């Protein structure tokens, strides 16, 4: 059913519409009737700068791929960005993680950071935004999580103005009992 | 001789904590009221 | 319920972990709210 056993680090650049990607296959398998491919093949978006890992080994039900993109959205009048990251088993993704940046050199400057897991009911929020002007620079300040019937939030502001200047910051931390116990399963498929 | 002496502004602050089975609040201010005139209110209160 | 919760251990066949009954408040909050404001308007006082 096998004629040889050949393993083979192949790159090839692939094209994407207008991308092109620099792929590079490392496949072993068995040649022949049975097929024995356990091929770990990595592909890079260069004209994106887009990063991609892709491995499958079905004996195991390994089909697990990885996406790492980066987009620009940098520019003079403007640095910004765009992150995105799929952890994706069975190419779902379970696990995702974004990131948005817009700064504009002038006066605007925000910050977004976003973590959030579906099927563990867990996400964390981290933004932030500085609004610069030369007579003063504003500030602001959130900070955020969810997770299992817990509340986490920080919203720290600050401003100067002449005529006064304004502090303030509030803290909350808030759980519920009946929430966490619906969120948090207390029972097990067999346990019963 | 003529100086120019910037107002002492009124000061405001207030830390109020709650948390199950006991609320606290905590309010002071201070600060003259009018530097020019003279004019102070300073007050506190605490509260549990 | 915690009587309750005897009675199904009379037959050594529980449906959970531990005992889901919650002594304590529902709801358990703990925060903060701070604040710092002070008036530094331009005026001032002019003194010979």
């Amino acid at each position: 059913e096998i004629e040889q056993y050949s393993v083979s680090a192949t790159y090839e650049l692939q094209r994407e519409d207008r991308a092109l990607v620099d792929t590079l296959k490392f496949v072993t398998q068995a040649e022949g009737a049975k097929q024995t491919e356990a091929t770990m093949t990595f592909k890079y978006n260069r004209q994106s700068m887009t990063l991609s890992s892709e491995v499958q080994i079905p004996d195991f039900d390994v089909d697990l791929g990885t996406i790492l993109r980066v987009n620009d959205e940098s520019t003079e009048g403007k640095t910004s960005y765009r992150l995105t990251l799929d952890i994706q088993n069975k190419k779902i993704t379970e696990v995702a993680l974004m990131g948005h940046l817009s700064c504009d050199t002038k006066e605007e400057r925000k910050i977004k950071g976003v973590i959030s897991i579906p099927r563990l009911q867990a996400e964390a929020r981290s933004e932030i935004l500085a609004h610069w002007s030369p007579a003063k620079l504003l500030l602001q300040m959130d900070s955020s999580a969810t997770a299992y019937g817990s509340t986490v939030s920080k919203r720290v502001a600050w401003h100067y103005d002449e005529e006064k200047i304004e502090f303030e910051w509030n803290t909350g931390t808030n759980v519920d009992t009946k929430k966490m116990t619906s969120n948090f399963p207390v029972d097990l498929s067999d346990y019963p | 001789y003529q100086l120019q002496v910037p107002l002492l502004g009124v000061l405001d602050l207030s830390t109020n904590v709650y948390s199950n089975l006991y609320n606290w609040s905590a309010s002071y201010s201070g600060g003259n009221t009018s530097t020019d005139h003279f004019s102070l209110r300073a007050r506190y209160h605490m509260k549990a | 319920t915690l009587q309750d919760h005897l009675n199904s251990l009379k037959e050594f066949n529980l449906q959970n972990m531990g005992l889901p009954d919650f002594h304590i408040p529902e709801n358990l909050f703990l925060k903060s709210d701070g604040r710092v404001k002070y008036t530094l308007n331009k005026n001032s006082l002019k003194i010979e």
